């Protein structure tokens, strides 16, 4: 995360972290239930064999709330291509179930119609992650979060150099130097409604990070709710 | 306005059935008797920040 704020104790319990063989985080994910992780499909190109760590907030300290989970089944969206970056979604079935605790809890999956008219019509959303704090910096050792305003579909399609499909939405700032960044991919974009947070997006891509007249491109979760339901019946 | 008006007074999902407001919840929540509130049936319901 570029800008934004560090996640305080228990503020982002649904954040998951994909770690490679060197136990290094390379991408993020969202906890959907004790057995399922939602992440981005392009992240399944970022590592040979990987696991999922939950409850981590500071990748440096042995806090005690962390728990590593091995992936039993990887479900990547079949229509995904790095050529377009469309259908950038995937669900991961865990071998062992996550035990919810402080800093470990799922985000709510909303209903398509309700989420589109009530959540994505709201002013902002929240993106979190251990990604780069600067476009040229290194991955963060602290989990960060950033409230990013929803960008109307036309202002964003015009600001983009790439085809913004219906499976994606824009969020961020034109000028302001706050935005998601590399390493945050597959991470949570949630929309809060009356103290309850719902997963509304998946960190996908962007032209740099925090650039003027550029926004964050997220995978639209409402566009894959049934796909997600099917995937969790594994 | 039903749902168009303050989410129909629902805590979570809201839909207009028979031209009336019908509320529902996410999994792990049970609708209240007032039929508007959602009650978590567990210690760590979804979408709730853990503040202990
Ligand atoms: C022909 N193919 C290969 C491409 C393609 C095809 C079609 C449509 C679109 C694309 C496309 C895919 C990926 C990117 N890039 C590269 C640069 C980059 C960086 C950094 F740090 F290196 F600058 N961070 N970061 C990043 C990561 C996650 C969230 C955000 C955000 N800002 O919210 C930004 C990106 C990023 O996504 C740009 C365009």
């Amino acid at each position: 995360i570029v800008g934004g704020q560090e996640c305080k104790d228990g503020e982002c319990p649904w954040q998951a972290l994909l770690i490679n063989e060197e136990n290094e985080g390379f991408c993020g994910g969202t906890i959907l239930s004790e057995f399922y992780i939602l992440t981005a499909a392009h992240c399944l190109y970022q590592a040979k064999r990987f696991k999922v760590r939950v409850g981590d907030r500071n990748t440096e300290q042995e806090e005690g709330g962390e728990a590593v989970h091995e992936v039993e089944v990887v479900i990547k969206h079949n229509r995904f291509t790095k050529e377009t970056y469309d259908f950038d979604i995937a669900v991961l079935r865990l071998k062992t179930p996550i035990t919810f605790r402080m800093n470990v809890a799922p985000a709510c999956l909303p209903e398509r119609d309700w989420a589109e008219s009530t959540l994505m019509t709201q002013k902002t959303g929240i993106v979190s992650g251990f990604g780069r704090t600067h476009e040229k910096g290194r991955q963060s050792t602290r989990l960060k979060m950033l409230e990013v305003p929803y960008v109307d579909r036309n202002s964003c399609k015009l600001s983009s150099s790439f085809i913004i499909t219906q499976n994606m939405f824009c969020a961020g700032y034109d000028t302001k130097q706050e935005d998601a960044c590399q390493g945050d991919s597959g991470g949570p974009h949630v929309t809060r409604f009356k103290d309850t947070y719902f997963v509304t997006g998946i960190v996908s891509w962007g032209e740099g990070c925090a650039r003027k007249g550029k926004y964050g491109i997220y995978t639209k979760v409402t566009a894959f709710l049934k796909w997600i339901d099917r995937s969790m019946k594994t | 306005k039903l749902c168009s008006l303050d989410n129909g007074d629902c805590d979570q999902f809201c839909h207009e059935e028979q031209n009336s407001v019908v509320c529902s919840c996410a999994r792990g929540y049970t609708l209240a008797d007032n039929g508007k509130a959602c009650i978590p049936t567990g210690p760590y319901p979804c979408g709730k920040q853990t503040l202990e």
